RNA sequence: AUCGAGAGGA
């Protein structure tokens, strides 16, 4: 009964990030259960019943999302921020729905995505000349730079390779962004396991 | 009609900071400092907040529809 | 069967039948609006 | 001298680098609902009946 | 299929396609293909026939298929050519000083669908392997072609003097034997004019060959300009203390002018020319001293203009703008003329109520000596709002006649 | 006491905040209303003369005295009950008011026998009521009581509910009466014509133009002519002022030339006495006139004074229509001779057709008084027939039974329903285009459309004149709102403090003049008139004075203390011609100015300081008017006026301009609209694109209204996510663009990414379209009626059956309840059915009429609302809610004109990223940047950042030199930025950076209506059209794409004949005809027996099978019905 | 209406090989390999390890149309080397440098964690 | 469904 219509609220709770820490290598992808639509091994249950009967407006927050697992619930109702508003309720409005959450990644959608912005830089003064200041004294320095104040980029280096990648990795709550590092790159290596398999089957059956 | 959940580029959360970015405005904070405050550093997520319109509150003047 | 429809004025869950007028039985208000259908209806969150 | 047709299609039309100057990238519903009939022959018998 | 645009002016405007099925729900084209249908993609739409027999299919693909709609008949040269990205893009390729590393060279050759598969020699092996934007350019050029051609900036007194045939700024283009041996392309010499690279491989080469050399051009030019990238700012709208000073003298100097013409006509001392009354008279010294000014502001603000200027770039290349949007946005909008003639006097003697009756000067009658960075005074706004209103009065009542 | 320049830019913004406060947007649509309900109906009602019936007995039936109660709506049983503009737009009812009038009827037969008798409140009609008026029950109402009644407090009002559909009156232009305008027409007998169409002060009759025109040089000189109403022939200038009894020559040039010793005056006079000399007396030229008229008398007696009526009532009415009133309009008729031959000695310019001064606005209060008059006039001819049949019979009869309201009411219903202004029955002389459909799709749509001015010029006209930005336009139009269509410069948008006058009275004016110095016309002698100046009220010249200048003293400051004289009062002194020109009448555009003291503004601090705390001391913008601080001056006394753009030019310069400034600007920016005033720094666009962008902010999505959730709106689009811009201007704090916005603030790359943003397209960003990026919801109501008309056919709302229903399509019905309605909450696809409705029949004894949806939606049912129509069966809206999450082909737009496509979605791995790793929300092309010169896009990119980073609003008004490029630049290099906007960007596929920095920042983009999805479309062998078997036309209707005339050549040129009979035969309308060899005529074939005949030949074996084109057979036979006989002769 | 579901870019369809090898009949010892459901991601890591090989003569990747989920990869190898070789030895040594990346990424972390 | 009108798009 609330202002907001049925799409927008799934749209709204499939934004909400869940604590995917030790259960997402757990858990498969409901293409590879064996199961029906659901079962506890591809998927967790989440509940929200909430009802404003009183007069101030009822903030139905990701605290109200109920989930059947302990290890998957909303980020912000771990145990300082807020919740996650989902809806406003007024006196009278209801909302009372069933969710299921799912393991996906951000090529399928953003919400499965795990981070909340990644930083990536290299060369910070620019000395590959991978790009070309018209006026090099205008821009500001990298905070990985290692300039004198006078120096507004290296001299440039023929010789020279990208090396020293500076990563700033942010979280969106679902994964420690240490665990977003280590789970990709052991999503990268078995892509390429994957992928090498495939290739041998295509060598060997040539 | 009511505060977006995540920044629409980064991906960073502030569907829950709608109400204490209020709050700090309130206590006498700048915008500036009220978005420093939560942490919002780069300017998209200043800009979700800072650009935001409250539509639901205006929403919520209109009785339900069952009571 | 029934077929109870809300007011639009008094809110009111009322029964109403086929080649009846349409009028709240508690306030007269001649709107009336439908009842969210108890059918199963799925949302990918996307 | 002019008239209304069958076989025709309309949309917005959308810029794509990769199609060569003499293609034209078309939706799947556009060509699901227009059709182009092919006479049956012994060299398409086997085509024409997978589809 | 035959491909069409409303309205179809010419035979160019519905053409034979091939055609690719893709996901969503729009027309997908070539932006080569985008000149000759007058379509932009600002929510154009177009319309798909599809023949309905093998004899109208043999027709469409024998006729009215695009490679054949290259050339037009009504001014024998291309009818579509390379166009924004693309031609922007290529004009910064075959600059001199582009040079490509062996990673960034294989992944252009990927692009390269009539490629031989070896790789060419680099145009310097040492201290570093390194080939150049016009090494790979060559490739995409078809066949064996010949062609001379002049970048839009190649300087007229330089064919006289010495280094006619070594040019310092890397003007003249020579194809020779299908190979840029020098010159930096440009809508002269991939546009839609007579004589181009376009067309000279249309002319030599079939058809065929001339819709890969276009697809190639797109493809390779495009995934390169993802490293080079292009883009426009406020920083392009920008100039320097110097030329601001320059623009603003040359204005000042401009409005005393034309006082100066106000004071002489005020006391009779300005003599009428043949063939023109006292006021026409007056009105061209007036216009010719403001047109001076603007052209002189203009050439202050281009020649302040760096090579990294992307207003630059585009101009340069062809493929969007001109000298005169450069200069009204750095230097100064101009005059706004309303049926040909200065801001008519609409109130009592004046043009807005916020200048004295009859008052013949620059600011006026509707001289906007801001630019669009500067920005525009509340009457530069209305007057250049007339003006505009001009122009879209005029593109649309001049469609019913020129349709009829 | 002096507001110093660093708090002029608060002072005025100050001022500015106050007029919004007390007028609004949408005031001259209430102010209109509100005296046409006030004033207008009543004089129309007693302006109507009493209907005076006799066969013996007589009754006169006078109208006295209105009442108009509020609106209220009758059931079936008849209970009257306040309707609420909400229950109207639900149930379709008209939110309309009655009108009831008192009538008295007095008995006269003879013998002083008389009785009175009054009906008071007879119910007379139902006039329809602009929401939010005086007689509006939303009137008054806090935002708290509006939300109660489920209406939006934002609604501006300013339109009507006419059946569920909100109605907006169009103000329409037309040009000023009773004024004097001498023009030149080119190709044409005259050389010089001076027009003045005339209308007496309480509107009639229509305007009745004269013209007074002088003959082109090639008897001897130029003749002087006057083209008089209901006179076909042009009759000479003296045969009409003798008509008007002045016979002497020396009384005709007394009247007509001011000044006898100017002989040139005299001598372009002369051709016209010299014409007229064998007429001398006042019948003889009576009788001339007569005779040239187009009912020339046989007898000179009914000739004269047939002429006698004509000068008298048709001639020049604003000067009187009385008796005795000949010295007036021989003064003014002297007058129109005297201008136009001033502007044939040169002595005066010709007069502006474009001027506004010269125009009024024809706005909903005069307009409804046009429909008024004629309605009530035909309603008392009604009555007069229903009485006359019954005294006729020598009885009394009941005036509640000759009143038949359905006269005005569904006059007025009908009128505002369709647009066509006019008697239903004059369906082709009346002018469409008046009373729109309310664009409800945005609120900037809504206010502009209520904010919507129309030069009915005619869009066929290709004369570019009145389509050009006229000069005096300045803050009474906006310079960029225009349709770019074929109506460039015929539609137009007031600007934001425009106010169109509503009207008021001369009288008080008059009678003032009368107490002061003035001397009438008739008192004065011609003499006295050379050195004095006129003085004109509202076109009537009334006398004149001695010493104009202390008299326009004098009346400036009664107006601006608010004395005797009103605000909306022009009056205008003309020097150099020594008229002073006063006017009251309505449609005139003004606009507030600060009035100017020596070189000082009367707008003081104090002013500025009770302005602040407007909401406690109750000082409002009308305390501000009474100050005499501010002042309304219209399009005609600007003329008068020197204007300072802002206080700083009443400073004193090295070389003062001026030093004489009259009034000065409370802000430039004021002449931009409604959606012109969301521009950000317009003066640094090229003003196609601003105009552009006027155009395309009424297409952009957001919260068209509050309220959406109650109404059943045909077409609805709601944006998920309305953002308001990080850079805005100061005149959106009034449109309330804060509060509704429409467009989201993107980070948006300027740059040649994959090539995928070429030609006016954008790359959006897959990742934030997931996250609710330009995300809507489209809200569509379908409506339904089971009719009971006749025992004949009944429709009725049930679950159809496949053994009972005839015409039921094989989609399925499941989805649908007993009641036959579809509930909320369930999913609908293409095709589906949403409403089962069954008509009994004459598969048996009922058919199914359900209604489907519209193809190809795919939504979910929103909700359904059942209630009763007017006339009382069942009525259901059903409103289906689709999520239109952005795609491939969706137009989105800055506001800069900067419109394009989607042309691909990369996701966050694929866009490039900065250092910090922001990726662009969308990527557009650099090359819509400088061919179009929208700067101001560029600008707005920088000052957001700045805005985003430092944790403000940008103020991107118009003309502010606070705010330049520089200022912006220093301000984003203190935030750890490039100054200029660009930044070291990556290749999402690669990581290596970009060699060109790229130019990325926040900039509001708006999504357009214009979706893809409601745009694709594609046939192959649908239905086709019932009279030439083609396909049909539409999306709707499964129609075919019209392959015209020009692709008909195109073909041609390509030299396809296959494909061209492919086109224009196969694909079209293939079929068949039988031909007489003979007569070549299409003869009878029945291909079941094998009998081909001709009846024609009385043959049978020479025919031959045709393969035509449908439309050709249907031409050819259409040519026979013409008697024509087209033979196709196969040999 | 015409929106692909968007785990078409990671799945592959029933019957469509994650990988085929197409001999290039250009140049000698040349192969493309077309590997469906991937994109620039495993395109570019497997280039550029390509490019290391001294035997490989040619390493390029392309995405022929965005919209499209394949990527070809053509690898041109030295006479005694082949490209398949070329290409398995490029994942396997890409496998090796990401585990040893795992590795040395959990050393840092438990460093860092304790100090 | 037709017709007309209006509003829009390129
Ligand atoms: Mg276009
Ligand atoms: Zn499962
Ligand atoms: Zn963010
Ligand atoms: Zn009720
Ligand atoms: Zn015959």
């Amino acid at each position: 009964s609330s202002v907001l219509h049925d799409e927008f609220i799934a749209h709204r709770l499939g934004l909400i990030p869940l604590t995917s820490d030790d259960i997402v290598d757990k858990l498969q992808y409901s293409r590879d259960c064996t199961c029906e639509e659901f079962c506890p091994e591809c998927s967790v249950e989440f509940t929200l019943d909430v009802r404003c009967n009183e007069d101030q407006t009822r903030h139905v927050t990701s605290r109200d999302l109920i989930s059947n697992s302990p290890r998957v619930i909303p980020v912000t109702s771990r145990n300082e921020q807020d919740d996650i508003l989902i809806v406003k309720l007024r006196k009278g409005q209801e909302l009372r729905l069933r969710a299921y959450a799912k393991k996906g990644f951000g090529k399928e959608h953003a919400k499965w995505n795990p981070t909340a912005g990644v930083a990536f830089e290299y060369d910070p003064d620019n000395a590959l000349r991978h790009t070309v200041y018209p006026k090099p004294e205008e821009w500001p320095k990298s905070e990985y730079s290692e300039l004198d104040e006078d120096e507004s980029q290296a001299p440039y280096d023929p010789n020279g390779k990208p090396e020293r990648f500076y990563y700033n990795v942010e979280s969106c709550g679902s994964l420690r962004p240490e665990t977003i590092v280590l789970s990709a790159l052991s999503g990268l290596k078995k892509k390429l396991s994957d992928l090498q398999t495939q290739l041998s089957h295509e060598i060997q059956s040539d | 009609m009511i505060i977006p959940v995540r920044c629409f580029t980064c991906g960073k959360i502030v569907g829950n900071k709608w109400e204490a970015y209020l709050g700090l405005l309130q206590a006498e904070y700048t915008e500036g400092d009220a978005l420093d405050a939560l942490g919002l550093k780069r300017y998209c997520c200043r800009r979700m907040l800072l650009a935001h319109v409250d539509l639901i509150e205006k929403l919520l003047n209109y009785a339900p529809l069952e009571k | 069967q029934p077929m109870i429809y809300i007011c639009g004025e008094c809110h009111t869950e009322n029964e109403i039948k086929s080649r009846d007028p349409i009028r709240c039985r508690e306030c007269g208000y001649r709107i009336m609006y439908k009842k969210r259908t108890k059918r199963l209806v799925v949302f990918d969150a996307r | 001298m002019g008239k209304r047709v069958d076989f025709s299609a309309r949309t917005v039309i959308t810029p794509d680098p990769n199609l060569s100057i003499d293609q034209v990238g078309v939706p799947r519903s556009i060509a699901a609902n227009m059709t182009f009939a092919e006479i049956v022959t012994p060299f398409n018998i086997d085509r024409l009946q997978e589809l | 299929v035959i491909f069409n645009r409303q309205p179809t002016l010419h035979k160019m405007s519905m053409m034979g396609h091939r055609v690719r099925i893709l996901p969503w729900s729009t027309f997908r084209l070539n932006l080569s293909v985008t000149t000759p249908y007058n379509a932009d993609f600002d929510g154009d739409e177009m319309n798909l026939h599809l023949p309905q027999s093998l004899e109208t299919r043999a027709e469409i693909q024998e006729l009215a298929m695009v490679p054949r709609m290259i050339v037009t008949p009504q001014s024998n040269r291309p009818v579509m050519g390379i166009v924004q990205d693309t031609l922007t893009a290529v004009r910064k390729f075959t600059k001199r000083d582009v040079f490509l590393e062996r990673g960034e060279v294989m992944n252009l050759l990927m692009f390269l669908s009539t490629w031989d598969g070896k790789v060419p020699q680099p145009a310097i092996l040492k201290p570093r392997p390194l080939w150049t934007g016009k090494q790979i350019f060559s490739l995409i050029i078809p066949g064996h072609i010949n062609c001379i051609r002049t970048h839009s900036t190649h300087p007229d007194d330089e064919d006289s003097g010495p280094y006619k045939h070594i040019s310092p700024g890397d003007t003249k283009v020579v194809v020779e034997n299908g190979e840029l041996i020098m010159g930096i392309l440009c809508k002269k010499s991939l546009g839609t004019s007579a004589g181009s690279l376009v067309h000279i491989s249309y002319l030599e080469m079939g058809h065929d060959i001339t819709r890969l050399f276009y697809s190639n051009i797109q493809t390779v030019i495009n995934n390169w300009l993802l490293i080079e990238g292009h883009t426009i700012g406020i920083g392009d709208s920008i100039a320097d203390s110097k030329t601001y000073q320059d623009i603003q003298n040359t204005i000042k100097k401009a409005k005393q002018d034309v006082i100066e013409v106000i004071e002489k006509a005020h006391n009779n001392e300005l003599e009428p020319t043949p063939g023109n009354t006292l006021r026409q008279t007056f009105e061209n010294q007036v216009n010719r001293i403001l047109n001076d000014a603007r052209d002189k502001t203009g050439s202050s603000a281009q020649k302040s203009l760096s090579e990294y200027n992307n207003f630059k770039s585009m101009v340069v290349s062809g493929a969007k703008g001109s000298k005169i949007n450069i200069s009204q946005v750095i230097a100064v909008v101009g005059q706004q003329n309303v049926e040909g003639k200065r801001i008519p006097f609409g109130f009592k003697h004046r043009t807005l109520p916020h200048f004295i009756k009859d008052d013949y000067g620059p600011e006026s009658r509707g001289f906007v000596e801001n630019s669009y960075l500067a920005g525009l005074t509340p009457t530069e706004f209305f007057f250049h709002a007339m003006g505009g209103r001009e122009g879209l009065i005029d593109t649309a009542v001049k469609t019913a006649e020129t349709g009829y | 006491d002096e507001i110093t320049p660093d708090l002029w830019q608060e002072a005025c913004w100050i001022v500015i905040s106050s007029y919004f406060d007390e007028k609004g947007l949408v005031r001259q649509q209430l102010d209109s209303f509100d005296e046409f309900i006030q004033m207008s109906v009543q004089r129309i009602v007693e302006d109507a003369p009493p209907i005076d019936l006799q066969a013996p007995p007589r009754y006169l039936l006078k109208f006295e005295q209105i009442y108009l109660s509020k609106p209220t709506h009758w059931e079936r049983d008849g209970a009257p009950s306040p309707m609420m503009p909400n229950e109207a737009r639900l149930r379709n009812l008209t939110y309309s008011a009655p009108l009831y009038v008192d009538i008295t009827k007095t008995v006269i037969k003879e013998g002083e026998e008389q009785l009175q008798t009054q009906h008071q409140k007879t119910f007379i009609g139902k006039i329809p009521i602009m929401l939010r008026s005086t007689y509006c029950l939303l009137n008054g109402l806090t935002d708290r009581d509006l939300c109660e009644l489920n209406e939006c407090p934002l609604d501006p009002g300013g339109y009507f509910i006419i059946n569920g559909s909100e109605k907006v009156l169009i103000a329409q232009e037309k040009m000023a009466t009773n004024t004097v305008y001498v023009f030149a027409k080119k190709d044409s007998k005259y050389a010089y014509t001076g027009e003045c169409r005339s209308c007496l002060e309480n509107s009639s009759r229509p305007t009745s133009t004269i013209w007074v025109s002088m003959l082109a040089r090639g008897a001897i000189g130029q003749r002087i002519v006057a083209t008089l109403p209901y006179i076909k022939q042009e009759v000479p200038i003296i045969i009409v002022f003798r008509a008007l009894g002045f016979v002497s020559d020396r009384d005709i040039l007394e009247h007509i030339i001011y000044d006898f010793e100017d002989p040139e005056m005299m001598e372009m006079v002369k051709p016209s006495l010299d014409e007229a000399f064998v007429i001398q007396e006042q019948n003889v030229a009576l009788n001339f006139i007569g005779s040239r008229g187009a009912k020339p008398g046989v007898t000179k007696e009914k000739r004269i004074k047939y002429a006698k009526e004509v000068l008298q009532k048709e001639m020049l009415p604003h000067v009187g229509v009385s008796d005795f009133c000949e010295t007036k309009k021989a003064y003014f008729l002297g007058y129109m001779v005297h201008r136009l031959l001033l502007a044939a000695l040169g002595r005066r310019e010709l007069d502006d057709r474009d001027h506004y001064g010269n125009k009024r606005l024809d706005l909903a209060g005069p307009l409804l008084a046009f429909l008024f008059r004629g309605m009530f006039k035909n309603l008392l001819k009604e009555v007069r027939i229903y009485a006359q049949k019954f005294i006729d019979r020598g009885k009394d009869f009941n005036l509640e039974l000759a009143i038949k309201t359905r006269i005005i009411s569904d006059g007025l219903k009908y009128s505002l329903a369709t647009g066509n202004w006019g008697d239903q029955k004059k369906a082709h002389q009346a002018r469409a285009g008046v009373s729109q459909v309310l664009n409800r799709l945005t609120f900037a749509s809504t206010l502009s459309h209520l904010r919507r001015l129309n030069s009915p010029i005619g869009r066929d006209g290709k004369l570019a004149k009145p389509r050009q930005l006229h000069n005096t336009l300045w803050g009474m139009v906006c310079p960029a709102e225009t349709p770019e269509g074929h109506a460039v410069g015929l539609v137009k948008n007031l600007a934001l403090m425009a106010y169109i006058s509503v009207g008021s009275q001369p009288s008080p004016i008059l009678e003032f003049l009368e107490e002061w110095s003035m001397e009438n016309l008739e008192e004065i002698s011609p003499a006295a008139i050379a050195d004095a100046t006129k003085i004109f009220v509202n076109g009537c010249w009334v006398g004149i004075h001695k010493d104009p200048e202390q008299l326009m003293n004098t009346l400036r400051k009664l107006r601006r203390q608010m004395d005797i004289i009103v605000s909306e009062v022009s009056m205008i002194r003309d020097i150099r011609e020594r008229e002073i020109r006063i006017y009251t009448d309505a449609g005139r555009i003004c606009r507030p100015l600060l009035i100017v003291e020596k070189q000082k503004l009367l707008l003081k601090k104090r002013h500025i300081d009770q302005l602040k705390e407007r909401e406690y001391n109750n000082y409002s913008w009308q305390d501000l008017v009474a100050s005499g601080v501010v002042e309304y001056i219209d399009t005609l006394e600007e003329e008068t006026v020197m204007l300072a753009m802002t206080p700083d030019d009443l400073q004193e310069k090295e070389v003062a301009y001026c030093s004489t400034y009259t009034h000065c600007e409370i802000h430039p920016s004021m002449i931009l609209g409604v959606c012109a005033s969301i521009i950000p720094f317009p003066d640094h666009n090229q003003s196609p694109r601003n105009t552009y962008q006027s155009a395309m902010g009424k297409q952009a999505m957001g919260v068209y209204i509050t309220n959406f959730h109650v109404r059943m709106d045909t077409l609805a689009h709601v944006l998920y996510y309305p953002q308001k811009p990080l850079v805005t201007t100061r005149s959106m704090e009034y449109l309330r663009f804060r509060e509704l916005p429409a467009g989201i603030n993107s980070i948006v790359a300027i740059a040649s990414y994959t090539g995928y943003n070429q030609e006016d397209s954008v790359i959006m960003n897959r990742s934030a379209v997931d996250r609710g990026f330009f995300r809507s919801v489209f809200y569509r109501s379908y409506k339904e009626q089971e009719s009971k008309k006749g025992f004949d056919q009944e429709e009725v709302f049930e679950k159809p059956t496949r053994e009972t229903c005839q015409g039921m399509r094989h989609a399925i019905y499941d989805k649908l309840d007993d009641d036959g309605l579809i509930a909320p909450g369930v999913r609908v696809s293409g095709d589906d059915v949403i409403i089962g409705k069954t008509v009994t029949l004459p598969r048996y004894t009922k058919r199914d009429c359900s209604t489907f949806l519209r193809t190809s939606e795919t939504g979910i049912v929103d909700q359904v609302m059942v209630t009763l129509n007017q006339e009382g069966y069942k009525f259901c809206k059903i409103r289906v809610r689709s999520v239109r999450i952005p795609q491939i082909g969706d137009k989105f737009a800055s506001r800069h004109g900067q419109k394009g496509t989607c042309g691909i979605q990369y996701r966050q791995e694929d866009m490039p990223f900065t250092c910090e790793g922001i990726t662009p929300d969308i990527i557009i092309n650099p090359h819509a940047i400088p061919s179009r010169m929208t700067i101001g896009h560029l600008i707005e990119c920088l000052q957001g950042k700045v805005s985003a980073n430092k944790g403000e609003i940008g103020d991107a008004t118009p003309f502010n030199d606070a705010v330049n490029v520089q200022k912006i630049s220093n301000l984003l290099s203190d935030y750890g930025y490039h100054l200029r906007g660009n930044e070291v960007l990556y290749n999402g596929f690669t990581g290596r950076k970009i060699t060109s920095q790229i130019f990325i920042g926040p900039t509001y983009y708006q999504r357009l209506k214009h979706m893809v999805d409601d745009k694709i479309h594609s046939r192959a062998r649908g239905p086709i059209q019932i009279l030439n078997r083609q396909p049909m036309e539409g999306r709707s209707r499964d129609g075919g794409l019209r392959f015209g005339e020009m692709e008909r050549d195109c073909q041609i040129a390509h030299g396809a004949a296959q494909f061209l009979r492919e086109r224009l035969f196969e694909a079209s309308d293939p079929y068949q005809v039988h031909v007489c060899n003979l007569c070549g005529i299409m003869a009878i074939a029945n291909t079941r027996t094998h009998t081909y005949e001709c009846r024609g030949c009385r043959n049978k074996t020479q025919i031959s099978l045709v393969r035509m084109p449908y439309a050709c057979k249907l031409l050819f036979q259409e040519l026979m019905s013409m008697s024509i006989a087209p033979r196709m002769m196969s040999v | 209406m015409n929106a692909p579901p968007a785990f078409e870019s990671f799945l592959l369809f029933e019957g469509e090989k994650k990988i085929t090898i197409n001999k290039d009949t250009k140049v000698p010892n040349a192969c493309l390999f077309t590997i469906n459901k991937e994109d620039h991601t495993l395109g570019n890591i497997i280039k550029s390890q390509l490019l290391k090989d001294p035997q490989v003569l040619f390493a390029g990747y392309k995405v022929p149309h965005p919209l499209e989920h394949k990527i070809i990869i053509r690898v041109q190898t030295t006479p005694d080397y082949s490209p398949q070789e070329a290409f398995t030895n490029a994942i396997t040594d890409l496998i090796s440098e990401l585990s040893l990346l795992e590795e040395r990424f959990r050393v840092a972390i438990k460093d860092k964690q304790e100090g």
